[PDB]
Protein backbone atom coordinates (compact mmCIF):
# COMPACT_ATOMS: atom_id res chain seq x y z
CA UNK A 1 0.00 0.00 0.00
CA UNK A 2 2.70 2.74 1.40
CA UNK A 3 6.88 1.98 0.65
CA UNK A 4 7.27 3.56 4.15
CA UNK A 5 11.11 2.88 3.49
CA UNK A 6 12.30 5.82 1.16
CA UNK A 7 15.81 6.12 -0.40
CA UNK A 8 16.02 9.41 1.10
CA UNK A 9 19.56 10.73 0.13
CA UNK A 10 19.51 13.99 1.89
CA UNK A 11 20.20 12.09 5.44
CA UNK A 12 23.51 11.06 6.06
CA UNK A 13 24.20 7.09 7.27
CA UNK A 14 26.35 7.78 9.57
CA UNK A 15 24.17 10.61 11.37
CA UNK A 16 26.77 13.15 12.31
CA UNK A 17 25.88 15.66 10.37
CA UNK A 18 22.27 16.54 9.68
CA UNK A 19 22.41 17.17 6.31
CA UNK A 20 24.46 16.61 3.42
CA UNK A 21 22.97 19.68 1.29
CA UNK A 22 24.89 22.20 0.37
CA UNK A 23 22.96 25.49 1.02
CA UNK A 24 23.42 27.34 -2.35
CA UNK A 25 24.07 30.75 -2.17
CA UNK A 26 22.14 33.50 -4.45
CA UNK A 27 24.69 36.36 -5.22
CA UNK A 28 23.78 38.91 -3.19
CA UNK A 29 25.40 41.09 0.11
CA UNK A 30 23.45 44.11 1.81
CA UNK A 31 24.76 47.10 3.36
CA UNK A 32 23.09 50.04 4.49
CA UNK A 33 21.39 52.89 2.42
CA UNK A 34 23.20 55.87 3.69
CA UNK A 35 23.55 58.98 1.05
CA UNK A 36 26.35 61.64 1.23
CA UNK A 37 24.55 65.45 1.58
CA UNK A 38 26.83 66.64 0.38
CA UNK A 39 26.38 70.11 2.05
CA UNK A 40 29.68 71.78 2.42
CA UNK A 41 29.81 72.64 -1.42
CA UNK A 42 27.79 76.22 -0.15
CA UNK A 43 30.44 77.45 2.29
CA UNK A 44 34.23 78.72 1.03
CA UNK A 45 36.43 76.36 2.36
CA UNK A 46 39.77 77.36 1.92
CA UNK A 47 43.12 75.15 2.89
CA UNK A 48 45.44 75.98 5.61
CA UNK A 49 49.29 74.47 5.20
CA UNK A 50 51.81 77.40 7.21
CA UNK A 51 49.60 78.13 9.60
CA UNK B 1 -43.55 24.21 -16.16
CA UNK B 2 -40.57 24.76 -14.75
CA UNK B 3 -36.64 25.60 -15.03
CA UNK B 4 -33.88 24.60 -12.45
CA UNK B 5 -30.15 25.33 -11.80
CA UNK B 6 -27.34 23.82 -9.95
CA UNK B 7 -24.60 25.33 -7.55
CA UNK B 8 -21.12 23.75 -6.48
CA UNK B 9 -18.99 24.66 -3.14
CA UNK B 10 -15.64 24.81 -2.23
CA UNK B 11 -12.44 22.49 -2.31
CA UNK B 12 -10.56 22.23 0.75
CA UNK B 13 -6.24 21.84 0.60
CA UNK B 14 -4.03 20.16 3.00
CA UNK B 15 -0.50 19.32 3.68
CA UNK B 16 0.88 16.26 2.77
CA UNK B 17 3.87 14.05 3.79
CA UNK B 18 6.20 12.38 1.20
CA UNK B 19 4.84 8.86 0.27
CA UNK B 20 1.37 8.94 1.98
CA UNK B 21 -2.02 9.46 0.01
CA UNK B 22 -3.85 11.85 1.83
CA UNK B 23 -7.71 12.32 2.58
CA UNK B 24 -9.92 14.01 0.13
CA UNK B 25 -12.35 16.23 1.07
CA UNK B 26 -16.12 16.67 0.00
CA UNK B 27 -17.82 19.36 -2.77
CA UNK B 28 -21.15 19.91 -1.65
CA UNK B 29 -24.04 21.19 -3.98
CA UNK B 30 -27.73 22.34 -4.29
CA UNK B 31 -30.47 23.68 -6.34
CA UNK B 32 -32.89 26.33 -7.48
CA UNK B 33 -35.78 26.55 -9.12
CA UNK B 34 -38.75 28.38 -10.82
CA UNK B 35 -42.21 27.67 -11.69
CA UNK B 36 -44.38 29.33 -14.53
CA UNK B 37 -48.80 28.79 -14.03
CA UNK B 38 -50.51 32.15 -14.39
CA UNK B 39 -51.41 33.93 -17.87
CA UNK B 40 -52.88 36.94 -17.86
CA UNK B 41 -54.62 38.19 -20.70
CA UNK B 42 -56.40 41.53 -22.16
CA UNK B 43 -59.63 41.65 -24.63
CA UNK B 44 -61.92 44.44 -26.43
CA UNK B 45 -64.57 44.02 -28.73
CA UNK B 46 -65.98 46.06 -31.20
CA UNK B 47 -69.62 45.73 -33.20
CA UNK B 48 -69.53 45.83 -36.67
CA UNK B 49 -71.91 48.58 -37.14
CA UNK B 50 -69.99 50.38 -34.42
CA UNK B 51 -67.04 50.06 -36.51
CA UNK B 52 -68.21 50.84 -40.08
Amino acid sequence: STPNVLTNVAVSHSGEVDSLLIEKFNGKVREQYLKGENLLSHFQVETVTGT
Amino acid sequence: NTVSNKYLGETEIQVLAPGQSPAATPTKADKNQVVIDTTVIARNTVAMLHDV
